[PDB]
């Protein structure tokens, strides 16, 4: 099969925002959150 | 919702006093001794501006929202200021253009051809990423916002040529711009009317000539293209050579206003005939948000000292700020009564005419559109994703969120406020205390929300003046803006509603040489003071802003306050770099519903998939956080459980009986508006279906046991009507606009008074 | 009931384990709810997965690799026997005021890597700043002899 | 189709040629200028090989086997279990590496090139990192 | 230079410190870089608050008020005094070992709050249930007689 | 004989931010292991 | 929480280790961070596929399997467990010079290699210049008699 | 990296040849040239597939199904072990030149005859690189004088 290795490991031109923050945030889920108990 | 006292304004609201705005920790401020009346007619307030969204990779320049750019990288990425950014861009734009090896190397990489002319049809393409990657080499600097604005800038001038692809695009966000300035906003004016000098001389090269004799010889050496480059890199140059310092005009003209302001100036220094004569300071000096700049540059400052000749420099300086000013800025000239039309004001009244509570709000429009994106990746270890919206849950909530828009006007709370307050009153006149005010702003809380900030650090910070340390930067910085515009716009309002005014100088303590104040000379017609003040004369002398305000009529407002919403569905191509994580919000949620049937109790879970169409549990969405309904609904319940704890403290100690038949009524006809009001949101989108899903997975666990159907004429209905009053709390509470917390007491406000059971006792007939 | 790839190699072992000790069969019996006897407990086993996962918890030498068998072959029963299979840890009674020091410092480091990136952008810069200057000298010696 | 061929074959040759004397002219400049030229030709001639096999690749049959290729993906990720799918292979490599494989793929398909030319050709743009230099991609449907 | 409302308490409590003893007055010297003469830390102290604070950090028995009115007066000294003023506290070597052990508990813990309401929700409904049965008793007397 | 320390002091706070951003992170690069070690065991727990 | 598939591999080898030497128990408890019994690794290794990792890279000999396992089935842990898992090779002085002398011969192998084809063909071109006479002189012999 | 399907059968298969007999070093130093200690040439093996292949290909007692099954997984090592995988078989003293030994060596001499060209091509350009370096000079001295 044609091989895609040498056309695999390239690298994307990185340029830096304005404004830190929100980094590591990439992959993470918590809990669904409840509702009241109603009556 | 802030509520102070009118009398001990010191320790009630220090934040938004006078004397803490001239520097008075203590009481001690004076009453109007040594006096001076000024008329002001015209303030320098912004524009109706909220954040948005710009794309930088193209070949376009923008000098006026570079200038922005600049703004935003200076003061809310932790910069120094605009003023040093400036200066360093001059620096790197005199060193790029003032050296003829660089527009020579990075034309023979994006010609391909050191020594040899190139062809008219033998013209490739290179994308303006590579041709940055390699400015960063040759040209060096740490700030990519100047490695951006060269590569646009060549781009510009090579675009017609051919020489580049179109490919790419890329986006930043711009921020929130202030609306009343600062001394520090009024020197970065000056400074970005220079970089815009700048700028617009680098927006105006054109390459037409070039671009004439390439079609009409057909072939160019490079050396052209080397040398009209950099004859347009020193033409920019040459207009950025030769300026005044902004800090030390600006300081030179707001002290000169300060001494022909002041009543007690010394006769040795004090402005000549000449400058006083100065065509433009007539136009400043009936100017206000000169006025709070400056009491803002002396109480910074300490003090101001004249460094330009006071004859004829001066006298030519100020026409340069003048044209900073009126030139296209932020900061444009209006009438006083254009700028603080949203705030509104009601009072309570007694017999006598005395207001025991004054209420003065904020006017909003609610806005009504939301949007659902999902954050896709471009390669591991690297954050430059960019986000796809999608439509069919956007559209969705915007669908449910239209109706509940159309029952939370901002007019029907103070309105409600009003019918608490007559309706508890007793007959009596108020001597004991000023009449107290509460005053809703529900930008605070928004801001609370959109920075993710607790509330009690705001409130704090209005009520004992200073802000907190232990939080951060990108959060105080923007407390200690909104709390200049808090102080600045209650200003605006009280001396465009009480327009005689007149100037003093305090000089008690004097830690300063001379730092004004106001007073106001307000006709009352009343005979006990609000505040603390004598009353003597038919008119009082107050110099505090918020008393001013204690003393008006009713003042209806004429403009909606109005926010915008973040447009991600335009540019849906553009790789994402603003922190898109913080304005974002994780979107799951679980509810369940219970009823007894004949002792058997009955529980219907229900998911959100379930309520938006879906099918599978979609993980990866996220809704862009929707600050403005969220921020008018926490005012709406934080009045209606403020109304319920006046009235149970009332009804205990009224005393009487035709006015405890009063309160009672009150009550009654209040919880069942609120019932009304959230059974008729639970017949929208989410909530009917929310409802379609409940029933069935009640009756399908009714299966086993066999039971006789009921009468159908009023048990459908009531069984309706309480389906439909938890499926509106649900949607509320599934959206963020409530807490589980507040749900559940107001749900206990709601059971307490069998409010149910008095809706249905109006669905029978006797 | 109990399927059988799961059961050939657990039936054994805990046969094993009863030939090896007796002890275990009343600590069983008393564990899960059945009678004394061997063939009673062996007859639960071969019925129910869940009375099977107590068993092979029960004994936990010869019965690790039928455990983790039975949690390959039944995924089902994996949550309902982490419930009833359940035994709380003690508490250091120092611990909470031990961990209350370290609020001060643990913000700073998510403040360092808040500016470095990644947690494991920080390790491995911290890891870069410890190493030796001789690779900092192989690292521009390849690149000045043309190598990248 | 011989003729046609032919013609593809001069071209992979005359176009392998290229890059060796200009990879071999870089090395003995000693002139930055110059050095600059050559490394803005290489990339300059990268780029435009990038666009014109994706231009085969987004044709009729290159077209058909870019829905074939992700669709087949889809219903085996979809079976797996995980539905990250119409996200993670819409994106700046992800679908610049689904379309120079269908680009080379239909002319493998053919006649007109061979296998180990066409990964010799693609260890040319794994090279010259014209892949991520690039993003944006226009396409035919 | 520090401001007179804060020296007017903040120098004479520096100054006992000081006459109760001198040990102190070499570690403020080595501490802040002056020299070992209380004249010479004096001045500095009355020249610059950040050294002023940085005294009212080495003495805080009876410096406390005046660090707290210092504190009050500039916020600066504050901010640049918490990154000047640090040290890492000892971690024991079975901490995060002993921390992995919390995890299959903790989690049962939020499980249960989540739905019980708050924290405070589940702690009351603790309370609740562990009461004695008399209570429960007593609540539906008072009902039985026509009381809520 | 200083100017040769300061000079290099001013340019790591060029690339870092502020002096106390500078003071943080060399804090935080003396820092021992088991912090990091723990900020990771918190986050595999679920806990940010 | 660790696979069975590597659960079944990785924890009989940790125990064996254990019961074969203690001295590693100290070893892995100072290394990992947990309490110096069995039973506590014992459950940090069931708890965490990086502990499991660093466990399984602490003991040496037996392992292996258990390390190349796990490195098969969990394949998100291998960046953090090789960022955890590092080790300062230690360098020569004499390294750096000495690889300073060899850009005279690696630029004429490069040169010759171009010329040739790959290192595959100039290895082959070597071996059949290498190659004897008498083969040339058969193959001549088999060309003349029609062998191709 | 190595792969971890085919490193669960490497590396035991030379671990054991190595406790088996300690005759391979010099092996290992000759074939690889790595550092002589049993830990480093491990790590090379551990490090670059192209080195495991080289052991695996260096014995044949028992590494013959690890180095088949590195054949099967990595194809793109085939052609390189071939190049390195050579010797020459010296000489069998009949007429008849069997392709079950000689198949490799004239299949080297033909590769390398369809690179240069006619066989009596080969044959000069292998005289021409045996003749001495006096002959250069000799034709650049000539060619110097003005003839060629």
């Amino acid at each position: 099969p044609t091989s895609m290795k040498a056309l695999d490991h390239t690298s994307i031109a990185s340029v830096a925002p304005l404004e830190r923050g929100s980094v590591d945030t990439d992959d993470r889920n918590s809990a669904p959150r409840r509702g009241a108990n109603f009556s | 919702m802030f509520n102070l006292k009118v009398k001990d304004l010191n320790g009630s609201a220090r934040g938004l006093t006078q004397a803490f705005a001239i520097g008075e920790l203590k009481n001690q401020l004076s009453v109007g001794a040594l006096q001076l009346p000024l008329q002001f007619t015209r303030t320098f307030s912004a524009s109706m501006t909220s954040e948005l969204l710009w794309e930088v990779g193209k070949g376009n320049i923008d000098p006026v929202m570079y200038a922005r750019l600049f703004f935003q990288y200076a003061q809310a990425g932790g910069a120094l200021s605009v003023d040093e950014l400036v200066n360093q861009f001059t620096e790197y734009h005199q060193s790029t253009a003032c050296n003829p090896e660089i527009w020579r190397k990075l034309t023979a990489y994006i010609t391909g051809s050191s020594n040899r002319a190139i062809k008219a049809d033998a013209v490739g393409k290179v994308p303006p990423t590579a041709i940055l990657e390699q400015l960063r080499t040759l040209a060096p600097s740490e700030h990519e916002l100047f490695h951006h604005i060269t590569t646009d800038f060549v781009c510009h001038v090579l675009s017609p040529l051919g020489f580049i692809l179109p490919d790419a695009a890329y986006v930043y966000r711009v921020g929130r711009t202030a609306t009343y300035p600062n001394f520090y906003a009024l020197v970065d004016c000056v400074r970005a009317s220079d970089l815009r000098r700048m700028l617009t001389a680098l927006s105006s090269v054109d390459s037409k000539m070039l671009q004439a004799t390439f079609k009409a010889k057909g072939a160019l050496a490079p050396a052209l293209i080397s040398q009209h480059l950099a004859n347009a890199a020193t033409t920019a140059f040459e207009r950025s050579r030769g300026n005044f310092d902004a800090n030390a005009v600006v300081s030179s003209v707001l002290t000169i206003l300060g001494r022909l302001w002041s009543p007690s100036t010394p006769k040795e220094l004090d402005p000549s005939a000449r400058l006083r004569n100065t065509n433009g300071i007539d136009q400043l000096r009936s100017n206000l948000a000169l006025f709070i700049a400056y009491q803002d540059m002396v109480k910074q400052r300490g003090r101001a000292e004249v460094i330009f000749s006071d004859e004829e420099l001066s006298s030519t300086i100020i026409p340069w700020f003048i044209e900073a000013m009126s030139e296209v800025s932020p900061f444009k000239l209006r009438p006083i009564n254009e700028t603080t039309s949203y705030i509104g004001q009601t009072s309570a009244i007694d017999h006598m005419g005395q207001p025991s509570h004054v209420v003065v709000y904020e006017d909003w429009q609610f806005a009504k559109e939301i949007t659902a994106f999902t954050p896709v990746k471009l390669a591991n270890n690297s954050n430059q994703r960019f986000l796809d919206v999608e439509p069919g849950i956007s559209d969705r909530m915007s669908a449910t969120l239209a109706p509940i828009g159309n029952t939370f006007a901002v007019s029907a709370f103070v309105k409600n406020r009003t019918a608490v307050y007559e309706a508890v009153s007793q007959r009596g006149t108020v001597n004991s205390n000023g009449a107290e005010m509460t005053l809703g702003f529900p930008s605070v809380v928004e801001r609370d929300y959109a920075l993710d900030r607790d509330p009690m650090v705001a409130i704090a910070a209005l009520r004992t003046g200073i802000v907190d340390e232990s939080l951060e930067a990108r959060a105080s910085n923007d407390l200690k803006r909104s709390m200049f515009n808090y102080y600045a716009a209650v200003m605006h309002y009280a001396v465009a509603h009480n327009p005689e005014v007149v100037v003093s100088e305090h000089q008690g303590v004097a830690a300063e040489q001379g730092s004004l104040y106001l007073v106001w000379n307000v006709r009352t017609e009343l005979r006990i003071p609000v505040g603390y003040n004598a009353i003597e004369g038919g008119s009082i002398r107050t110099p505090e802003p918020l008393e001013a305000i204690a003393y008006n009529k009713p003042i209806q407002p004429s403009e909606v306050l109005q926010a915008k919403v973040l447009d991600l569905a335009n540019h849906t191509t553009s790789i994402h770099i603003w922190p898109w994580h913080e304005a974002s919000t994780e979107f799951a949620y679980e509810d369940a519903y219970s009823v007894t049937i004949r002792n058997k109790r009955y529980t219907a879970e229900v998911k959100e998939f379930e309520l938006l169409g879906l099918g599978q549990r979609r993980e990866r969405v996220r809704i862009l956080k929707p600050t403005v309904a969220h921020a008018i609904i926490q005012m709406w319940y934080s009045w209606f459980v403020e109304d319920d704890r006046t009235l149970a403290a009332a009804r205990r100690t009224s005393r009487d009986d035709a006015e405890k038949l009063a309160i009672d009524g009150r009550r009654m006809q209040n919880a069942v508006t609120l019932l009304r009001k959230i059974e008729m949101i639970g017949t929208t989108g989410i909530g009917a279906s929310a409802v379609h899903l409940a029933q069935s997975r009640i009756v399908d666990q009714m299966a086993g046991r066999g039971l006789i159907d009921d009468s159908s004429d009023l048990h459908v209905g009531i069984n309706r009507h309480r389906i439909r009053i938890w499926a509106g709390l649900a949607v509320l509470q599934m959206m963020g606009l409530l807490s589980r917390s507040e749900a559940e007491a107001l749900t206990k406000v709601l059971g307490d008074s069998n409010a149910l059971g008095m809706v249905v006792a109006t669905t029978d007939i006797d | 009931m109990l399927l059988p790839v799961v059961a050939r190699a657990a039936v054994p072992a805990i046969e094993s384990a009863i030939a090896a000790t007796p002890g275990l069969v009343s600590r069983i019996a008393a564990a899960i709810g059945s009678k004394v006897s061997p063939s009673a407990i062996l007859a639960a086993v071969k019925s129910n997965p869940v009375v099977a996962g107590l068993t092979l918890a029960q004994i936990g030498s010869t019965g690790y690799d039928a455990y983790q068998q039975l949690l390959e072959n039944h995924p089902e029963v994996a949550e309902m026997l982490k419930d009833l299979s359940f035994k709380a840890d003690e508490i250091q009674p120092d611990f909470i005021g031990n961990l209350g020091q370290y609020r001060e410092e643990l913000e700073l480091v998510e403040d360092a890597a808040r500016f470095v990136g990644g947690m494991s952008n920080l390790i491995r810069l911290r890891q870069a700043l410890e190493l030796d200057i001789k690779y900092y000298g192989l690292k521009m010696q390849l690149n000045d002899m043309g190598y990248r």
